[PDB]
DNA sequence: TACTAAA
């Protein structure tokens, strides 16, 4: 006679925490037929009427788009019919999972369904293909009413959910079928591309027969940061400074080593003028002081960026290796879920007992204890985009439970956490300036007055330079020797993992979490190499794939092409232009680019005979 | 007359050869030497000049320039920024002026910030020398106490490259 | 045999 209602969430600890929420703490939680998925069962009122709530969490994306079995043989129809004349099907990611099995299975018997995806794209997607495998499935409507349900929050907090659950929407087909077309289009050019490149170049090099050549909307702009870094280092022609430094002794045993004002010439003349009017003097006069003090801002909440920026440049680690060390602690239950976008704490976020946790460690005892006495500073008004709270430490935890490997993470997350709840680190500059003869000197240092988030992110410190001399205007020093610096431009390094993700955010290839996994796209195709410092440097088919590119057609590297396409796309979630216009016109100005690609080939060809 | 405006331009500053004072003159009517002095401001130098720079010196044979001269602006070059980054601010502006009279060229640099002459200057363009001018080691030294551009009129040739 | 991008 109970009706039940079910509910699906994108993730498994959403799930619980909803159902918490929802449920007053009358939780009956226990696994599916996945065990990856559990299921948690309560009872409550819906629509008026006392009902049961079950509700389950799914794993991402259920579906995934692939062709059909024959055009997936690579030798029965040529690339070019895959744009048009090659129907594609949806298959299921994590095929492992079972998950359109438990889907089905949970839901017989369920009169009402009711939707708890995130409210970005990439979530109606799911949200469609959850409501296509499980309509079939219950037990319809007995009177005229409606079913399905759609609910929108913010974030996790009980008034959002509160009110989510008051206002309920409907889903968005033509929110959906942008994604959808993204995803055809991403297939239909990716795999034409990939294909046509693989049987052409491999064969004809015996060098790179049994490898793969691939092209993508997102792999290729990816390579094309890093191969313009290389052909910028490439292209340099250093020059010749003349920088001119001087001493001055005040007393003993301290010698100011000053700084010219005009900080270089490119004159071996007038360098040397400037030194003539200067080395035939042995007086040096103050003219200025300055002891103004500053500070240094302490870091924001962190990103998933930040946190992957970090450990490239700091702990060593690539990308997907610290994504997937993240991931083991998220789900053995250490930090909170490592793909954000946000870098602002919530209101409800209980900082004083979340940072109580670090309360017995060794290596913040000092730190930890003082920070709960005088209080704690509140946290850095970011940014907020929806998405889940940031990275912060949720467990105590110390290097026995855990390896080698998370408890170099866990312990900058929770290093970092503790540096956004501190104080910010004032120095005061002091600045002297001299004046020998016609020309200009001075002399800058730093002296820390209060350490703040410092004493727990020692790398980030104010280093520790000597005091300046106390000087007053109208004090005399002697002089000691000057001399031109014959210093030279230096060529810029290679692109590091850090610079790279900046670039990527920046222009929008990749989201959260596909950014790991491009740069180890590019990584195990040896289109690039990884070195010294966590740097990318370019190989010979990726220079020559890249500069083949800008020769046929610039706008397969350009990385303006993926955020523009997109921009086209968001006419379909907006309602303005239909679903089938956009696909086939975006399908058919791809289809000029191949057949110019493929008549044009030789273009490329000749660049790689030098290399291979 | 004639010779009026010649005495008038000596004291002026503009020293200009006979060959190009009648190249200025409009014609032999009344012409006032303020029209002198902007048709001559409008010519190229190196076809009116006269030879009163003292030579020699790009060499250290001489001390300080006096007097209140004109000169034309050849090249102008940031010497604190390097080629291809012409506008970085890690260094203070200082400009490097080749300077032309007609018949020997001089090299004089920004000894303080001044703020007429700037990379967007048109070459052709003239400047006085008016004061007392350092030449340190061959080199002029430009201050703002000594000084005035004057503009310029003539066919420029940079076109931005 | 692969391919593409993404939760
Ligand atoms: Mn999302």
């Amino acid at each position: 006679v109970m009706k039940t209602v079910l509910m699906v969430a994108e993730k498994p600890s959403l799930a619980q925490s909803i159902a918490k929420i929802l449920s007053r703490g009358s939780l009956s939680s226990h696994k599916g037929l996945n065990g990856a998925c559990s299921v948690h069962e309560y009872t409550g009122t819906f629509a008026g009427q006392p009902v049961r709530f079950k509700m389950t969490s799914v794993c991402g994306h259920v579906m995934t788009l692939d062709f059909l079995g024959k055009y997936n043989k690579w030798d029965k129809v040529d690339p070019a019919e895959l744009f048009s004349q090659a129907p594609t099907e949806k298959k299921e990611a994590n095929p492992k999972l079972n998950m359109v099995k438990f889907l089905q299975v949970e839901g017989r018997g369920c009169d009402y369904i009711v939707l708890w995806l995130d409210c970005d794209k990439e979530g109606e997607n799911i949200c469609f293909e959850v409501l296509d495998a499980v309509l079939p499935v219950m037990n319809k409507a007995h009177g005229g009413e409606k079913t399905v349900f759609r609910a929108r929050f913010s974030s996790i907090t009980d008034t959002d959910i509160c009110n989510a659950m008051a206002c309920l929407g409907e889903p968005d087909h033509n929110e959906a079928l942008s994604v959808d077309a993204r995803q055809e289009l991403d297939l239909r050019i990716g795999c034409a591309f990939t294909r046509f490149q693989t049987k052409y170049f491999q064969g004809k090099y015996g060098d790179l027969d049994s490898s793969l050549i691939s092209f993508g909307p997102c792999q290729t702009p990816t390579l094309g940061f890093c191969v313009e870094r290389h052909d910028k280092i490439q292209s340099f022609k250093p020059e010749t400074y003349w920088v001119l430094q001087a001493k001055v002794n005040t007393d003993k045993d301290r010698s100011l080593l000053l700084d010219w004002d005009r900080v270089r010439v490119f004159d071996r003349e007038i360098a040397q003028m400037f030194l003539n009017m200067t080395k035939l003097e042995k007086e040096a006069q103050v003219e200025a002081t300055s002891r103004k003090e500053k500070a240094k801002q302490r870091p924001l909440a962190l990103n998933t960026v930040e946190m992957l920026r970090v450990a490239s440049s700091s702990l060593g680690m690539g990308p997907q290796h610290a994504m997937q060390t993240a991931e083991r602690l998220y789900t053995q239950g250490y930090i909170s879920y490592p793909r954000t976008e946000t870098t602002h704490y919530p209101e409800n976020f209980d900082l004083k007992g979340s940072l109580r946790q670090q309360a017995n460690h060794p290596y913040w005892a000092d730190t930890v204890k003082r920070l709960l006495a005088e209080g704690i500073n509140r946290p850095r008004k970011g940014h907020d985009a929806g998405d889940h709270p940031p990275i912060t430490p949720m467990k105590s935890a110390t290097e026995a439970e855990l390896g080698g490997d998370a408890w170099r993470l866990y312990e900058y997350i929770t290093r970092h956490f503790i540096a956004t709840v501190s104080h910010d680190c004032k120095y005061l500059q002091s600045t002297i300036s001299f004046r020998i003869g016609p020309e200009l000197f001075t002399c800058s240092g730093k002296t820390v007055l209060s350490p703040g988030f410092t004493e727990v992110m020692p790398w980030q410190s104010v280093p520790l330079e000597e005091s300046l001399p106390t000087c007053q205007r109208g004090d005399a020093f002697p002089v000691g020797e000057v001399k031109m610096l014959e210093k030279q431009t230096n060529p810029p390094d290679y692109l590091t993992e850090a610079e790279l993700i900046t670039l990527m955010e920046k222009h929008g290839i990749g989201t959260d979490a596909s950014i790991p996994v491009h740069i180890n796209n590019i990584c195990q195709r040896n289109y690039v190499t990884v070195e010294s410092g966590r740097r990318l440097k370019p190989t010979n088919l990726g220079i020559v794939l890249v500069h083949g590119y800008y020769k046929i057609d610039a706008e397969l590297v350009l990385p303006t092409i993926r955020s523009a396409v997109e921009k086209q796309l968001n006419l379909i979630a907006q309602g303005k232009a239909d679903y089938r216009q956009v696909l086939g016109h975006t399908l058919d100005v791809f289809k000029r680019k191949f057949h110019y690609f493929v008549d044009s080939i030789a273009g490329m060809d000749e660049l790689m005979e030098v290399s291979f | 007359m004639a010779q009026v405006a010649g005495a008038a331009l000596s004291q002026a500053g503009w020293y200009l050869s006979d060959e190009g004072i009648e190249a200025c003159t409009s014609s032999p009517d009344k012409v006032n030497v303020n029209d002198i002095i902007l048709i001559a401001l409008n010519t190229d130098l190196r076809t009116i000049g006269k030879k009163f720079l003292p030579s020699d010196i790009n060499s250290g044979k001489v001390e300080k320039l006096e007097g209140p001269c004109v000169l034309q602006i050849q090249k102008i070059r940031n010497v604190a920024a390097p080629k291809d980054n012409e506008e970085s601010q890690a260094a203070p502006r200082m400009l490097r002026l080749q300077m032309t009279d007609g018949h020997i060229s001089c090299t004089a640099v920004e000894f303080s910030y001044m703020s007429k002459i700037s990379l967007n200057t048109p070459p052709g363009t003239k400047v006085k020398l008016s004061g007392i001018v350092d030449i340190k080691n061959g080199f002029l030294l430009l201050n703002d106490s000594n000084t005035t551009v004057l503009g310029g009129e003539v066919e420029h040739l940079i076109e931005k490259w």
